[PDB]
């Protein structure tokens, strides 16, 4: 909807940094880590395909999940909580059939009740002040797809694949700003299938070089390098099947040329 | 809390419980107090609730409708919306006999379509305009309102929710069954609401799909795959439907002079690629010679 | 169809 390309992605580019959740946030949490953040989002990709939800609710919720961890503490027992009732947020939000709330106490195995969830559900919106309407990386995907040369499912499948699988990594991916993993991502992704690469009208659009992306993208090509051996696979399960392309079994580029 | 607030009289009810004229006690404001019912158990907080704070809250724009605080007690939410006089559909059936000044009009559109391009361009679709939900003020100004079915799009546009607009203002893409939509929407019912305006009675008054259909088609005209290209493989389309054709404008819309026609109908599109848009719309000619008179309540 | 699962010690 050209009309209003710009005027949205510049928003967009503003709200992340509003929305973006503190670095080393995991740091300071006392009982929980990095490690088991994974185990959580990692989850909650394989909740997401059992109710056929959108892409988009796993990134909105990833980020609900990060930002509140970013200013209460939780303890082992409660982080499934937590991110259920994020998950739950996300789907109210963007679904246009959002799950009811006892099938995600069933996917938590009865584990909290329905109150729990419905509680922290309203937490989770107090301490986020209900700011819900988060950019994402798959947004931003979305729209540079647009300056596709031309467009090609599997670039877009890989693209999303590789975007998604920074969900799962703490550190580096909280390091890093939606616009630029889904910078990172896109060309990556390019590069790979068609061994093209950030086309230009996006340096344009969004002001991101080759160079301002390294950063990212060499993070990005590791964490695609060693895909096939994390702790996490259920994304990788996912982008196996053929309504993503069978793009997980693509063999990455093994040198980025940067 | 509420403590601090003393309802008034209750203004209007909707969706999740009431909506009431509300003072407050410490600053005297005047303010509107949307309750919302929740209950532990149920669904939690509703989702037109979710997305009409997470929305509103970033719409920050003197024609649309201020949120002021939203109040979690527990056990119901309170949405505090600054106060305003009467929604559009009043001050119209208030002057079915005199009418609305040209000026006037000219310049409620001016502002409902700045509303509507703040929305669009923050990615926000309304997704429900018409009279009964855009507010005015004693001093002229006009703004967007009830945000209750407003949705954050993306780029480009993904499949929606296809229940919607009021059947009166719902533009013929959603009626011709689409399975996309955007921002075009929004503008079909400016469309009409702008029409609405001049005639002070509706201008596609439906009672089912296909009669609004039909009174479409007995107006711009049975479209075609040259108006726009697609009509005959959308979901709804059928072959049956009849072959009007298009009555001239000074018909449909006989106060308006040449440059309100002229928007009128870049407004009223049947192409939605084609519709015009909002910050487009701001830059016709009609509104070359804009003002903020004051209505006569 | 086997995703419900308890992630931690609670």
């Amino acid at each position: 909807v050209p009309d209003y390309h710009e005027d949205i992605h510049t928003y967009l580019r503003e709200m992340e940094v509003k929305c973006k959740p503190k670095v080393g946030y995991m740091k300071k949490q006392p009982d929980i880590t990095n490690s088991m953040r994974a185990i959580l989002v990692d989850w909650l990709v394989e909740v997401g395909e059992e109710y056929k939800l959108q892409n988009e609710t796993l990134h909105l919720a990833v980020n609900y999940i990060d930002r509140f961890l970013s200013s209460m503490s939780v303890l082992r027992g409660k982080l499934q909580l937590v991110g259920t009732a994020a998950m739950l947020l996300a789907s109210k939000f963007e679904e246009i059939y959002p799950p009811e709330v006892a099938e995600f106490v069933y996917i938590t195995d009865d584990t909290y009740t329905k109150k729990q969830v419905l509680r922290m559900e309203h937490l989770v919106l107090k301490v986020l002040t209900f700011d819900l309407a988060a950019p994402t990386v798959n947004q931003f995907l979305t729209q540079y797809f647009l300056h596709q040369q031309p467009a090609n499912c599997k670039v877009e499948s890989l693209a999303m694949f590789l975007g998604e699988l920074s969900l799962i990594d703490a550190d580096p991916y909280l390091k890093y700003l939606p616009s630029v993993i889904a910078g990172a991502a896109f060309h990556l992704a390019l590069y790979t299938v068609t061994g093209q690469s950030w086309p230009e009208s996006l340096i344009r659009k969004t002001g991101y070089t080759l160079e301002s992306l390294k950063p990212c993208l060499m993070d990005l090509h590791q964490t695609y390098l060693k895909a096939p051996q994390h702790a996490q696979q259920s994304i990788r399960e996912k982008y196996k099947n053929s309504k993503y392309h069978g793009v997980s079994l693509l063999n990455p580029p093994e040198t980025l040329n940067l | 809390s509420m403590e601090n607030f003393q309802k008034v009289e209750k203004i209007g009810e909707g969706t999740y419980g009431v909506v009431y004229k509300a003072r407050n006690k410490l600053t005297g404001e005047v303010v509107a107090l949307k309750k919302i019912r929740l209950d532990t158990e149920t669904e939690g907080v509703p989702s037109t609730a979710i997305r009409e704070i997470s929305l509103l809250k970033e719409l920050n724009h003197p024609n649309i409708v201020k949120l002021l605080d939203v109040i979690h007690t527990e056990n119901k939410l309170y949405l505090v919306f600054e106060f305003l006089h009467q929604d559009l559909k009043k001050f119209m059936d208030a002057s079915a006999l005199t009418g609305i000044p040209l000026p006037l009009i000219k310049s409620y559109l001016f502002q409902l379509l700045q509303g509507l391009a703040f929305c669009h361009s923050h990615r926000v679709l309304h997704r429900d305009l018409k009279p009964q939900n855009l507010l005015i003020n004693t001093e002229g100004a006009i703004k967007l309102a009830d945000f209750g079915l407003a949705r954050a799009f993306g780029v480009p546009v993904r499949t929606y929710t296809h229940e919607v607009v009021t059947l009166w203002y719902r533009a013929p893409e959603i009626l011709l069954g689409c399975k996309y939509y955007s921002t075009a929407v929004d503008i079909w019912s400016l469309g009409c609401i702008f029409a609405e305006m001049v005639t002070r009675r509706a201008l596609f008054p439906g009672d089912s799909e296909i009669d609004q259909l039909f009174r479409i088609f007995r107006t711009l005209g049975t479209p075609d795959e040259v108006v726009w290209p697609g009509v005959t493989s959308m979901p709804d389309y059928k072959p049956s439907f009849p072959k009007w054709a298009r009555q001239d404008f000074s018909k449909v819309v006989p106060p308006l002079d040449e440059d309100g026609r002229s928007l009128l109908s870049q407004m009223l599109h049947y192409d939605p690629n084609k519709r015009i848009s909002a910050k487009a719309a701001l830059a016709h000619p009609f509104f070359q010679d804009v003002t903020k008179p004051v209505p006569h309540l | 169809g086997s995703a419900k699962r308890r992630l931690f010690g609670e």
